[PDB]
């Protein structure tokens, strides 16, 4: 007869703005998960975090990713190839590779990267797929909506069969870097000073709201302000992740306010209670009409990106996406998001249409369903047909993945 | 009881312009067709999800 | 016309679905017979193990990888009455 | 149970391959909103 | 297949939902009248509110009245008691004729006893003493319980015991492996023997690796027995506590019946009264059926007398066919049915028709559905007219061996010509009388 | 011997895809080694493994030959590969031009058109909402609705099914478009109703349930 899947050795790379996650195929979690940024001596790269988060001169600290696509190929080459030296550790040429693409990602971009893994690294076989589709294999479903609240976007993508709805895409720049900036916004208006680690040599106890009491290291070299900006974000990040709530319904000042605090520490040993405006921050997310300084009310919420992608579809698969809504991201991770959002979907969503979000709240699911749907996408020994050789590109050229690879 | 007639009345008016959805039209049965190698593999990466979970 | 222009003016040779009036439909899965198609593959049933392991509630019988055959489980809030029922 | 009727449990095999063909495709989503089976001659309309 | 006998076609009474009787229903045909008594008779039985009440079912011979009575046991089920004698049984050689009578009695009585108990089994795994040390004086080592841990099918329990258990605990030789038997009231160990899991190819004891328990390691278990008066009676006259020398004396000089005493019917009724009032136990009382009751002796009517006047007694059916006959014990006094006046006058008198020849005739098709038998139309009319001539169970039984006299011939039913060779091949007994004429 | 329950006297069962609940107990895995090795030690030491080998293998109904590697047993070396079995293709039409010249364009489609149509059709296996979605409108203008590329492709089957043999008739390809694009119409308008129009016709459904009991 028959077996079940069939594993080939293959390698799965999910490259984003945020984090590179990779690893080998048919296994439940990624490998390795190391920041995308790297840092630039000139050129000389410095990727992962132990040689990222070290001071140094005149070290420039960039991305190659551009809204969700590539743009700096070197920067990309090196980190493809710090991936295959230092985390891999095994030679390039005898492993297949199945990359994650953005949804909107060009021909000329998907061309490229093709010519890249196959001439420079001498791949025996290649397939690219889209971050969608994974995302809803990983939940073992084939048509569903894809709402992925990243760094850079929150995006509502449809998935049929398998095949992204490419006409149905909303996306909003409402996601992780937004929040953010916001909590820069907020720190400023508090006049919190925010120093970041690499900067303390010691520090001392105080108390809430009192000045800090710290002393800084003599012997660091002068850094660029992006790198500076960098970690400093990367503080901020874990006050989003420590701090911030989504209020459970539309947020109302003296309610929050009403609610117990939640203390925060910052590496130079200030401190201080967070009230309402933990909550008020997130909620430009859902209602974008009320933040400070934004440009115009056009802009859209997470459950109206939600409608707006799903009524852009056939009238015939919209009871399909509507009864499978997976939630993916790491921005997605903040308290009671997904309650909030469940809530106001159902407050949209026809009564004739069953809404149902798929339970996928967990740090693992939420930020690596992507590689997870495509180390089980080459685990399939189904698929094993479905791989770019090298013959067939050496034969038809880097063209033969938009036949391939839709 | 006298407002009964207005009742089918009103019913009347929703089915003319299309909004009764108790009279909803049939779907057209298309031509059937066997399964291809996509749905063997969608119906494989159903399976495989489970075991991973 | 009672039904306006949406009338179901039948046309020869052709076959037709109803719709769901009564009840919205639902996936094969996550889904009994009150909802959605009951595809008993899907389907959890209470089981017994003929080694002295007792009733282990709600499962189906799943093949992994590797050829090995699997007895998921599902929870119920009688699971305490099906141990010593 | 009752006077017999035996039933046996269920297996999740993979899929398993065909051997000649059949009408075996069906649409899912399609099935969220009507029938899996099409009407018989109880169809109101004759044409 | 079951043997055949000849009431086996007999299901119960026939009767309608108002206790109107069909005219041919449950395996009985005719006799409406008598079968409508016998609905009111398993009515009385059934209400339970009666002692003592005693029926007699009179007519000739042939007319059903003894199938009646075995009617009237199929309607009661098997839960009621129903006790069958003859008459002629009474005259035994080791107990005197009214002690056979009582015994009978009392078999008619029943008694569902419905005892229960709660218990804890399983394999014995700790043997595990708890200690505190001191009883809170001058002082060794003091345990203050003792755990027991079991295991049998379902999952693992410990118990933590009475230390005074440990005594018996080593009086019954329990080690860890064994499985064992404790009950709570008494908290007495009893040892079973030791698991199968030390067992499957080891064999070679006589204790037997007995099997591992299924279920839960604590059961509540129901036994329901039934038993009657007369059981209680016998298992109570008698020293059967093998531990006594005249016990197993017993077993060599012979076990013969010996007349009960009215004491130990007493006491047995006393404690059977407060096992009813504590609720251990349920009175079932049944029937007695005394079938040709007229080979009684007048001794046994007179005591009848004062037997059917108690309020233990059960309900009671006589059957007889004689008719102004001599009563059996006297000399010369003739009275109604061989049974005298004075017992007649204490009993209910169900009568018996003759039944016609269309009776006759679907009385013989039912037999012949019982046992397997197809029969022809003129060979069912034959034997009918057969049956009119001389007797109904004379006809009736020339079914089987006419149905074998076919299947010699090959055949697969009964003809007129198979029936009318039977019928010279046997002859009944009225025929047979006229030919004691001729060969005198 | 072995026995599941699906009993009457409690009548309950459960469905799900990945798991019924977070609180859901684990999978129970197969064992040899639950009652100890000492248990099963003759057993295991009474046997020997078949020996594996990572090998290649070719056709998985590919066309270019490469040969990607696998575990199997190294006595099943040069069996083909099982998955092959599932390569199965959509039966679509083809044609040529001169045959094309009795599929005649209506003087609204175009041969251009139409190939571009079956190519896609050829790709995603008939699943016209992809195709429609994949459907180079700019090129081609905005065909749309589904029904006008699904009525145009099995007129075309129709006519191809015709041509090619001897004699024959067909009734379930014959595609109703308007009924479909009547039908989603109204599904349209279902879909597109304020929450007060719903409430409506919930009103008036509760009016004729009550008043026809």
């Amino acid at each position: 007869g028959v077996y079940g899947g069939d594993e080939v050795g293959a390698l799965v790379f999910d490259i984003g703005s945020y984090t590179v996650r990779a690893g080998y195929a048919g296994e439940d979690c990624p490998k390795v998960d190391f920041p995308t940024a790297i840092g630039m001596v000139v050129p000389t790269y410095y990727i992962d975090t132990n040689a990222l988060r070290v001071p140094r001169e005149n070290m420039e600290a960039i991305s190659p990713l551009k809204n969700g696509m590539v743009e700096d190929w070197d920067s990309f080459q090196a980190i493809l190839d710090h991936t295959y030296k230092m985390h891999v550790k095994s030679e390039a040429s005898l492993h297949p590779v199945l990359m994650s693409e953005a949804p909107w990602n060009t021909r000329a971009k998907r061309e490229k990267l093709t010519e890249l893994m196959f001439e420079h690294y001498n791949i025996p076989a290649f397939f690219l797929c889209k971050t969608a589709v994974l995302t809803a294999f990983a939940n073992g479903r084939s048509t569903g909506l894809i709402l992925d609240s990243g760094a850079t976007h929150t995006t509502a993508i449809p998935v049929h069969d398998g095949y992204v709805l490419q006409q149905g895409i909303v996306k909003s720049p409402l996601a992780g870097d937004f929040i953010t900036m916001q909590c820069r916004e907020l720190f400023q208006e508090m006049n919190i000073e925010l120093v970041p680690p690499y900067m303390i040599a010691s520090k001392e106890a105080v108390r809430e709201g009192s000045p800090a009491n710290w002393k800084r290291k003599e012997k660091l070299p002068q850094v660029t302000r992006s790198w500076h900006n960098y970690m400093c974000n990367c503080v901020i990040q874990d006050f989003q992740a420590s701090v911030l709530q989504v209020s459970d319904s539309t947020y109302d000042e003296q309610v929050a306010a009403q609610m117990p605090t939640v203390h925060y520490e910052f590496p130079n040993g200030y401190n201080c209670d967070f009230g309402a405006e933990r909550l008020k921050i997130p909620e430009g997310l859902f209602d974008p009409s009320n933040v400070k300084g934004l440009s115009g009310n056009t802009m859209l919420g997470v459950s109206h990106v939600v409608t707006t992608s799903v009524g852009m579809c056939d009238i015939d698969i919209r009871p399909g996406l509507y009864g499978s809504v997976i939630v993916a991201g790491g921005n997605t991770l903040i308290q009671s998001f997904t309650d909030r959002l469940n809530r106001e979907l159902s407050q949209k969503t026809p009564p004739s249409m069953r809404l149902k979000l798929i339970a996928n709240n967990t740090t693992v699911e939420r930020r690596f369903s992507s590689w997870i749907g495509g180390s089980i996408l080459a685990s399939l020994g189904t698929f094993q047909q479905m791989w770019i050789s090298k013959q067939e590109y050496e034969e038809g050229g880097k063209q033969c993945v938009e036949r391939k690879c839709p | 009881i006298t407002l009964e007639n207005q009742v089918h009345q009103r019913i009347a008016e929703l089915r003319k312009a299309g909004l009764w959805s108790q009279r909803r039209l049939p779907k057209l049965q298309e031509a059937p067709r066997p399964k291809s190698h996509w749905d063997y593999l969608l119906e494989e990466m159903q399976w495989m999800a489970t075991d991973f979970a | 016309d009672p039904d306006g222009p949406f009338a179901f003016r039948r046309k020869a040779g052709c076959q037709y679905y109803a719709p769901h009036l009564d009840q919205t439909g639902n996936w094969p899965w996550t889904s009994p017979k009150d909802g959605g198609l009951g595809d008993v593959r899907y389907r959890y049933c209470l089981t017994t193990l003929t080694v002295p392991q007792r009733c282990i509630g709600f499962a189906r019988r799943r093949v992994g990888r590797g050829g090995r055959v699997l007895l998921d489980r599902a929870h119920s809030d009688y699971d305490s009455v099906f141990h010593h029922l | 149970d009752v006077d017999g009727q035996t039933e046996v449990m269920p297996l999740w095999t993979p899929p398993t391959p065909p051997q000649d063909d059949s009408d075996i495709y069906l649409d899912s989503v399609m099935c969220l909103m009507y029938e899996a089976t099409p009407i018989p001659e109880a169809k109101l309309p004759p044409v | 297949t079951q043997r055949i006998a000849s009431h086996s076609h007999v299901k119960g009474l026939g009767l309608d939902e108002s206790g109107l009787a069909k005219q041919a229903a449950s395996g009985l045909v005719g006799q409406e009248n008598a079968r409508e008594a016998c609905g009111v008779i398993v009515e009385l039985i059934k209400s339970k509110k009666m002692a003592g009440r005693a029926v007699l079912l009179a007519g000739p011979p042939g007319t059903g009245k003894t199938a009646l009575a075995l009617a009237i046991a199929q309607e009661l089920g098997s839960k009621v008691p129903f006790c069958p004698m003859v008459g002629s049984e009474v005259y035994s050689t080791e107990i005197k004729k009214t002690e056979v009578l009582m015994e009978n009695f009392r078999r008619a009585i029943g008694l569902r006893i419905k005892e229960t108990k709660e218990v804890y089994e399983g394999e014995v795994t700790e043997l595990t003493p708890c200690e505190t040390e001191n009883p809170m004086g001058g002082y060794g080592k003091t345990i203050s319980h003792v755990i027991i841990g079991l295991k049998t099918a379902k999952g693992t329990k410990q118990l933590k015991l009475d230390p005074s258990i440990f005594e018996s605990l080593q009086k019954e030789r329990v080690e860890a492996g064994d499985v064992i038997y404790i009950e709570a009231n008494s908290g007495a160990v009893k040892r079973q023997g030791r698991c199968d899991t030390y067992a499957t190819e080891f064999d070679l004891e006589a204790e037997e690796y007995v099997p591992l328990p299924k279920g839960d390691v604590h059961k509540k278990k129901e036994i329901i027995q039934d038993v009657t008066l007369h059981d209680l009676d016998v298992a109570n006259a008698r020293p059967q506590g093998g531990q006594d020398i005249l016990s197993m004396m017993g077993q060599l000089m012979k076990p013969k019946k010996t007349e009960i005493t009215d004491k130990l019917r007493g006491e047995i009724n006393k404690v059977v009264n407060k096992y009813i009032d504590q609720g251990i136990a349920e009175l079932v009382p049944g029937v007695l059926f005394v079938d040709e009751v007229h080979m009684l002796d007048i001794e046994c009517f007179t005591y009848l007398h004062r037997a059917l006047e108690s309020s233990i007694a059960p309900i009671v059916i006589f059957a007889s066919n004689r008719g102004n006959c001599v009563i059996r014990g006297t000399e010369d006094i003739t009275s109604p049915h061989g049974i005298p006046l004075d017992l007649l006058d204490r009993v209910m008198i169900i009568r018996t028709m003759l039944y016609t020849p269309q009776e006759m005739k679907q009385i013989i098709k039912i037999r012949a559905q019982t046992e397997g038998i197809n029969i022809s139309e003129e060979a069912l009319n034959h034997l009918g007219e057969i049956g009119t001539k001389t007797t109904l169970r004379y006809s009736v039984q020339l079914l089987t061996p006419a149905n074998l006299l076919a299947k010699i011939n090959g055949k697969d039913s009964i003809e007129k010509e198979h029936v009318e060779e039977i019928s010279e091949l046997f002859y009944d007994a009225k025929s047979s009388a006229k030919i004691l004429a001729d060969q005198q | 011997t072995l026995t599941f329950k699906r009993p009457e006297g409690m009548h309950r069962e459960v469905y799900a895809l990945l798991y019924s609940d977070k609180k859901d107990a684990p999978p129970l895995l197969p064992s040899d080694t639950g009652q100890g090795y000492r248990t099963v030690k003759a057993k295991l030491g009474s046997k020997k493994v078949r020996p594996w080998k990572w090998m290649p293998f070719t056709n998985p109904a590919r066309k270019d030959g490469a040969m990607f590697f696998h575990w199997r047993r190294a006595a099943e070396e040069g069996k083909d590969y099982p998955f092959a079995r599932f390569n199965k293709t959509v039966q679509v039409p083809v044609y040529s031009e001169q045959e094309y010249q009795l599929y005649l364009h209506d003087d609204a489609w175009t041969k251009a058109e139409t190939d571009h149509l079956f190519d896609l059709s050829r790709r995603f296996d008939l699943r016209f909402v992809v195709i429609h979605d994949r459907y180079d409108h700019q090129q081609f203008k905005k065909r749309s609705v589904e029904d006008l590329k699904e009525r145009y492709y099995h007129i075309c089957a129709k006519l191809a099914n015709v041509r090619a043999v001897p004699g024959t008739d067909l009734k379930i390809p014959v595609f109703d478009a308007g009924h479909e694009r009547r039908r989603k119409e109204q599904l349209e308008r279902l879909y597109n109703r304020t929450p007060e129009q719903v409430a409506e016709e919930e009103y008036l459904l509760q009016e004729l349930r009550k008043i026809e009991a």
